[PDB]
């Protein structure tokens, strides 16, 4: 039932309670090593979609 | 994974140039999808994480 609460809501009460100003730096630190990770691949998925197209 | 918005336009020579300055243009829209489901095994559960989930439900007794 929707009356248990999620994971992420319980995840969100922790965060609160530990570190309220902290989250939003870690938020940080992870997404500058996720966001160039994705990028590589959506840039490497692009020039294979090119490389198709053209062998197509 | 970081979105791939549609090919715009077919034609390497303008249009693909044009689409890497969309796609991948300092100021863009990325959005996100998710890849299909890998088939995660079942984590087994350690000894003593079920004397603590035990204890629980003897506690209901």
């Amino acid at each position: 039932l929707s009356s248990i609460p999620t994971a992420l809501t319980r995840w969100t009460e922790e965060c609160k309670v530990l570190d309220a100003e902290s989250m939003h730096d870690c938020v940080s630190v992870v997404k500058v090593s996720i966001v160039n990770h994705l990028e590589f691949l959506r840039d490497e998925e692009l020039e294979e979609r090119r490389e198709k197209r053209r062998k197509q | 994974r970081i979105a791939l918005p549609a090919p715009r336009g077919s034609g390497t020579a303008s249009d693909d140039e044009f689409e890497n300055l969309r796609i991948k243009g300092p100021n863009a829209v990325q959005l996100v999808k998710t890849t299909p489901l890998k088939p995660s095994p079942l984590p087994v559960i350690p000894d003593t994480i079920k004397e603590v989930i035990y204890d629980m439900l003897n506690a209901l007794a």
